[PDB]
């Protein structure tokens, strides 16, 4: 298995600094190029830069758009990949994924990371309220929901029934006002399943360190 | 300096439908000594990550569906899906490799289907929620095609127009639907001045707008 994970993610503010890293595993890490490529929330991907192999001396390049701005290094001890970001600004608010680049031969990013979120923003951070919707009233199925209100920065991750509860969700992207977040989440089950059976969200706020349960009950 | 466009910027096909995108560099990509061509593309489907389909122009990546080809030489290159699926849904991007690297800006892939009525739900504002002086009231307007609908809100029979904030989800990777979340936000004070609280979906579906409605009275 190939595995590629970015982490460092999150709020940091408008001139500041932060460091992102891609940990790698399940390929001989030294025999490729890295790239870093970023995209800013409902935008288009954006090539950043890259750290060639071990045949090429690990050297490095970058976009225009932050040449002499972001640093890219690799550990080729652990397998790991950082980008040095500097002087941030509202432009620069995107998630940002590694992926595996060229061997030598091979002109493909051939596998990427999960991506991680990063916000420039002086605002500062607020955890959710988590709030059950529970159905009122007789039918096949019953929507339920919760509501995650007032929060900031994005993201926060929505499941129901610990990740075991999957078709028939929808999480609403979130909507900002005020500098805060809200967002939603439905589920529909069969109505023979609740409340008989327990229906709960787990919602995580990674920023704040938040982890909630909210059972919905009658 | 390679510029990379890509066309159309968005269209909607219905499942089984061929369909044509297109990726223009500013460069030929036609690398001389390895006689091809470095430009690949990239699938990514809402909320995930970015997935190789095709490199160097015409070579599909294991995994990949036959149903996606590439094609094209030097400037001009195109992603052809031969017979569209709901889960083919995405946003697709051609990336030259040919001097570093540089993405296109991207063709929004949607897919049509027949048109469907929304299932709506409301809910009352949570005790939780009250307690520490606040309402909201929520209003869920599930799997709908097509995305246009319109929601309108009812206190005690009239229409309140403030405080209402809608969300629309990405299209469904399975039914092709569309949903939406309604939210009204009022103070303890206000939600506690009036009774009735009314969700009005109009779709184009039907002539008669469909009505949830709770009492609180009936709480
Ligand atoms: O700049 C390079 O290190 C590199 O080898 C990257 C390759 O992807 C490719 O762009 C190559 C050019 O084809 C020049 O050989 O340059
Ligand atoms: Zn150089």
């Amino acid at each position: 298995e190939v595995k590629l994970v970015e982490s460092g993610g999150g709020l940091v503010q408008p001139g500041g600094s932060l460091r992102l890293a891609c940990a790698t595993s399940g390929f001989t890490f030294t025999d490729y190029y890295m790239s870093w490529v970023r995209q800013p929330p409902g935008k288009a991907l954006e090539w950043l830069g890259f750290i060639r192999n071990k045949a090429k001396g690990y050297t490095t390049e970058y976009s225009a758009s932050v040449k002499g701005r972001f640093t890219i290094s690799r550990d080729n001890s652990q397998s790991s990949l950082y980008l040095q970001m500097n002087t941030l600004r509202a432009e620069d608010s995107a998630t940002y994924y590694c992926a595996r680049d060229h061997d030598g031969y091979y002109e493909r990013f051939a596998y990427w990371g999960q991506g991680t979120l990063v916000t420039v923003s002086a605002a500062a951070t607020t955890p959710p309220s988590v709030y059950p919707l529970a159905p009122g009233s007789t039918n096949s199925m019953v929507t339920l929901g919760c509501l995650v209100k007032g929060y900031f920065p994005e993201p926060v991750t929505v499941t129901w029934n610990s990740g075991s509860l999957s078709t028939g969700v929808h999480t609403f992207p979130a909507v900002l006002s005020s500098d805060l977040y809200t967002l939603t989440s439905s589920v529909t089950v069969p109505s023979k399943t609740w409340p008989s059976e327990t229906v709960t969200c787990n919602v995580a706020h990674p920023a704040s360190s938040t982890k909630v349960d909210k059972k919905i009950v009658p | 300096d390679i510029v990379m466009t890509q066309s159309p910027s968005s269209l909607a096909v219905s499942a089984g439908e061929k369909v044509t995108m297109n990726c223009k560099s500013s460069q030929s990509l036609l690398n001389s000594r390895t006689r091809k061509n470095y430009l690949a593309w990239y699938q990514q489907k809402p909320g995930q990550s970015p997935k190789l389909l095709i490199y160097w122009a015409s070579t599909r990546e294991s995994g990949v569906p036959d149903r996606f080809t590439g094609s094209g030489s030097g400037t001009d290159f195109a992603l052809t899906i031969s017979s569209v699926q709901a889960e083919d849904l995405a946003v697709y991007y051609c990336k030259q490799s040919y001097n570093l690297r540089t993405f296109g800006g991207g063709t929004k892939l949607e897919i049509k289907r027949a048109d469907a009525a929304p299932t709506v739900s409301i809910f009352p504002p949570s005790s939780e929620q009250l307690t520490s002086g606040g309402a909201s009231v929520v209003c869920f307007l599930n799997n709908f095609y097509p995305k246009d609908i319109n929601v309108k809100w009812k206190i005690d029979g009239s229409e309140r127009a403030n405080g209402v904030l809608n969300s629309w989800t990405d299209q469904d990777s399975k039914d092709s639907t569309y949903s939406m979340t309604s939210t009204l936000t009022l103070t303890k004070d206000e939600y506690e001045r009036h009774n009735s609280y009314t969700c009005e979906a109009s779709h184009k579906t039907s002539t008669s707008p469909i009505v949830k409605s709770f009492n609180r009275n009936e709480c």
